[PDB]
């Protein structure tokens, strides 16, 4: 259950708040009936308060208003850039950051024991969000082996096979496989080829990634509160 | 305070960042009238706002 | 009964077009249909107040010219002292709703200020008055709960409730309030045999009190919790009863007719080891509690007896027997039982 | 008193300097005006709705429910005294009687006893031969009391006698000629 | 409330009007200013006569609400019915309660049941049983000889008739009824008096009037329901109910008035004869039912009293009336009351 | 009611083991535990002392009848 909450304005009256959320100023009776309010409902200041203050209210304190409000269903327009943010960094989740030292497994991307946990220097566990979630979880799947993870046979990629000739068929077919591999991720709402080249031993390439948008993530996060898990099991 | 519409054009006039009152909008009950600086030529927009 | 505001806002156009046609427009948005709608939705806040003040009067008007107060519920609150390391350097200020709180799982209630508050320069300690935020007997903070204010300076040596908290109390309900205002008015009755048993049962020592009424005089049986009437609390009773007694009839006061009970018991029990002087002592005053209990006109049934003697220990106590209890002791109304000599011999 | 607050927000609140006699301003507090006395007398109202605070006519409501009416010249409180006394008379005993009585003379400082003859009923043993006790018969008999009144009075004190007296009980009365003296 | 008018209300707001400002000088009727003024005076007139309404009918509220004195809703009629057998009954009879018994009189088609359990004794020729109606209000209150059948179809009833007109069928508490009882209770605080005892005896719904009559050392009260009986339920009730006011140590007793049944037997003559019928035989029947059954107790019975009462119906259409059993005026006592017996009437 | 006591009794006395003594005021505070306010006393009619059961003894119920007053 949720219900809004409203702050007694400067010279508010029963009548607007009623007018301003249930559309009509009959509900005032109502509003006044709910909150347990005396003949002065809304004094101009602490002073008149003090005479009654269980019966009256005065500036600046806050009104229930029971209508059964639901954060689905909100204009993202009003939603606070930093509420934005927020949201969106719920939705794409946090980890422990692994794809620390990029260098080290960069330099040795088909090998096992390549990367590790590390620490934020405040003595904890690091953590990576957002988009550098988004990053260390698309680098995990493509380094990783299709079917080398226990407990989860398709999550990886094939790349490790495909270290073939220098022609435009294994260019292919290793395209092919990255966007098959980048696909299988529930969050890459889709992927595309920008530009490839080959220089003899080196295949060089490059994609584009439209990660959800911010206003799928916060329809999500917003929609997650009815249950409250706020976590991603994807 | 609540200043009146001849003391607001007096503080806007000589420079003078203000709020004015303003009843039953549906955010809030005030307003900033203007963005203007300490600097008061008007004239100047670069300087002035 | 009472006008609303579309029926007043209808009423005063049509007053006006008959008053002069001058005006004709009462579109929204006209002022004059704006000056009439708020004088409507003004009237039509009179009116609430109105029914308000009559609902309220409804149920409250008569008992409080009688002395009767309705316990209305209240926010416990109180004075609260605030102590200084030092005197002030400048004046503080306290805002309204600054919170206080206490450091126990006791009494997790918050107190708060609903008023602004300043310290002067010159003084060491300014005690200030705080609210608990919850209606209810749950704020009757004892002394030395309040210690700990959750926005205040570092200035602060020390905060400290020098009394306990009792304002804070729970609606009484209105069948309550007509329950106090009835007995009250039964209280006023007199010359009645109800009203007589009445004014004896006020009086401190009485426990009991049997009025029998015959033609042309009234006989009175009273008794303490022992069973007895002292010569000083019969002179009471007639003194108190001189007002209550009709006029050209006859009073007497008298004793309960008060019959002492002797019981021999012989209880069996399987545990010898046990057997001694206290489990003795334990069940000769378990029936001496049984036989003093028993009220005016309750007769000794001896099964519920042997019932109790056998529930002080379910599988210790093994039979019981007695033999100057032979059947049940029937006695009137004005004739209490009590405890006399007790023997209990163990088997 | 929202008609300022509930008005259409456009219009002026206050008088305008550029006319000292602005009709606006005068029209829209004149109503304002009207507006408060007539909140003004809707809290006062409440004291006419209470037996406590109540004032002439609907103390004369009040005491018309109750049954007692205001007579000549009677203020309000002594009236609600009066309401409240006779919701709570005591009657039946010998206190109630001489409270009767002096509330229906003047004043407390006469002497008023009441005598009941069945104390002094002769029994045999307790009752001393050529004592105070009589022999028992219509007038020293039960249900019966003679009261002893130290002052003048009208007939009709009879009367009032036999709203508080017991039901049953016959009743003499006693003018004593010496306290008049 | 101080019960301003509407006059004064708009003489206030003109005049100050006038007062913040010289331009405005014109309240002429159907001028604008004076058409809004007025209607808003009227408004806070209307508010203030209502106001003083509610303010009354809240101190009658709070006046019923403080001492839980509820008013009186209607109460259904009851009366006696008795029935006769063949021959006397050879055995112990039984007639269930719920039992119905109606009246194929169509003027009075309203039906009446027992709420109690009877029998009869073996060699018993007729019995008396006391039947409600069924519906609430003065329907129930049907002639003498309107009951004539009972739906029980036992074969050895005779026959069956409620012998006196029925009467304790009656509508909603009148204002004043409610305001006199009030009083009654105020001055019964005080349980020991004469009028307290009056009270008691009237707590009762059912109980009519009481005559309490006095002696010395014994309290004699005389009580009657709207019939002018006293059944014995009743008189547990009364006593019951007598036990917390009546004075403590003082003989009590309660007995039934002394009632008396007037027959009637009235000769009218009419003017126009062509109205003769059995119409007006009812109507004129109707009304001296109504005037007797009014009597409240120790009112005498006057022959010329009746005579106008019988006369005002209609003083062109009636003649002359005379009465067949009837000679001299009755004179009833203080613990006395007059019911109506058999009412007929001949048409000439 | 009837039933119930009646239930109760039975259940005692075909609870009863090889050489338990039957003693009549444990079968008294046994059926006045059913409801010491409801019940208020008990009389048996056939029984008035207790009964002695031998080592290789035992007891069990014959008719059970209760009369509720």
């Amino acid at each position: 259950m949720r219900f809004k909450k409203h702050v007694v304005q400067h010279e508010e009256t029963m009548q607007a708040i009623a007018q301003r959320y249930y559309g009509d100023v009959s509900y005032w009776i109502d509003l006044v009936e709910h909150n347990n309010l005396k003949y002065p409902y809304l004094v101009e200041t602490d002073e008149e308060k003090m005479k009654d203050p269980e019966r009256l209210a005065s500036t600046g304190d806050t009104l229930i208003i029971p209508i059964e409000s639901d954060l689905t269903d909100v204009s993202a327009k009003e939603i606070n850039s930093r509420d934005k943010d927020v949201l969106v960094e719920l939705a794409l989740g946090r980890d422990l950051n692994i794809t620390a030292d990029e260098k080290y497994f960069n330099e040795h991307g088909t090998s096992d024991n390549i990367l590790a946990f590390s620490t934020n220097g405040n003595g904890d566990l690091d953590t990576v969000k957002g988009i550098d979630n988004m990053k260390q979880q698309l680098q995990a799947r493509l380094l990783t082996p299709r079917g080398s993870l226990m407990l989860h046979p398709n999550y990886g990629s094939d790349l490790h096979n495909l270290f073939g000739l220098n022609i435009p068929e294994q260019a292919t077919l290793i395209e092919m496989e990255v966007l098959r591999t980048l696909t299988s991720d529930n969050r890459v709402k889709s992927a595309n080829l920008i530009d490839w080249k080959i220089q003899g031993n080196v295949y060089s390439g490059q994609f584009s990634v439209e990660i959800k948008s911010v206003e799928e993530s916060i329809n999500f996060v917003l929609g997650q509160d009815e249950e409250g898990i706020f976590a991603l099991f994807e | 305070q609540i200043y009146e519409s001849i003391d607001l054009d007096e503080l806007n006039e000589n420079g003078i960042i203000s709020i004015e009152f303003v009843r039953n909008r549906t955010n809030t009950f005030f307003r900033i009238v203007d963005d203007v600086t300490t600097f008061n030529d008007k004239s100047d927009p670069v300087k002035a706002e | 009964k009472t006008r609303k505001l579309t029926n007043i806002l209808s009423k005063l156009i049509d007053k006006t077009m008959a008053g002069t046609s001058k005006i004709t427009d009462f579109t929204p948005g006209s002022a004059s249909r704006s000056l009439l709608e708020a004088v409507s939705l003004e009237i039509e806040q009179f009116y609430i107040l109105t029914k308000e003040n009559i609902d309220w009067g409804i149920q409250e008007g008569i008992i409080e010219a009688f002395d009767f107060q309705k316990r209305q519920s209240k926010r416990a609150y109180g004075d609260v002292t605030i102590q200084f390391y030092q005197p002030l350097d400048m004046r503080m200020y306290i805002p309204a709703g600054t919170t206080f709180t206490s450091t126990r799982q006791e009494y997790p209630q918050q107190f708060e200020t609903l008023v602004d508050y300043y310290a002067e320069p010159d003084s060491t300690e300014i005690v200030v008055e705080v609210y608990c935020k919850e209606t209810g007997v749950a704020g009757n903070v004892p002394e030395g709960t309040i210690n700990t204010i959750a926005s205040g300076s570092s200035l602060i040596r020390s905060v400290n409730n020098e009394y306990s908290f009792n304002t804070g109390t729970k609606e009484e309900s209105q069948e309550d309030f007509k329950r106090r205002f009835h007995s009250f008015v039964e209280s006023r009755g007199r010359a009645t045999n109800k009203s007589v048993r009445y004014g004896a049962l006020q009086i401190p020592d009485v426990e009991g009190v049997y009025v029998y009424e015959e033609t042309g005089h009234i006989t009175v049986f009273a008794h303490d919790r022992n069973g007895n009437l002292s010569d000083t609390l019969k002179e009471d009773i007639i003194d108190a009863l001189q007002d209550y007694r009709p006029s050209g009839i006859m009073l007497d006061v008298t004793g309960v007719e008060k019959e002492e009970v002797n019981v021999s018991a012989t209880v069996t029990i399987s545990n010898k080891s046990r057997i001694g002087d206290t489990l003795q002592k334990h069940i000769e005053s378990v029936i001496r509690s049984y036989l003093n209990n028993l009220k005016t006109s309750d007769d000794l049934i001896i099964t519920d007896l042997i019932q109790a003697i056998m529930n002080i220990d379910d599988v210790l106590i093994y039979d019981v027997s007695f033999d100057n209890l032979d059947e049940n002791i029937i006695v009137p109304p004005q004739g209490i039982i009590r405890a006399g000599e007790i023997k209990v011999e163990l088997k | 008193a929202n008609f300022l607050k509930n008005l259409h927000p456009l219009l002026r609140r206050d008088r305008n300097k550029k006319d000292n006699q602005d009709p606006n301003f005068a029209l829209i507090d004149a109503l304002n005006e009207e507006m408060n006395q007539v909140e003004k007398d809707a809290i006062e109202s409440k004291l006419q709705s209470s037996l406590k605070t109540s004032t002439s006519e609907y103390l004369d409501k009040f005491g018309d429910w109750f049954g007692v009416y205001r007579k000549t010249d009677e203020k309000d409180d002594v009236y609600r005294a009066r309401i409240i006394k006779y919701l709570l008379l005591k009657r039946g005993t010998n206190n109630a009687i001489i409270d009767a009585i002096k509330d229906y003379l003047g004043r407390d400082d006469i002497d008023v006893s009441v005598y009941e003859p069945f104390t002094n009923i002769f029994y045999t043993n307790k009752s001393h031969l050529n004592g105070e006790d009589h022999l028992m018969g219509y007038y020293y008999r039960f249900a019966v009391i003679n009261v002893s009144i130290g002052d003048y009075f009208p007939v009709e004190i009879i009367d009032v006698i036999n709203e508080f007296k017991p039901a049953g009980v016959t009743l003499y009365v006693t003018y004593d000629g010496a306290s008049t003296i």
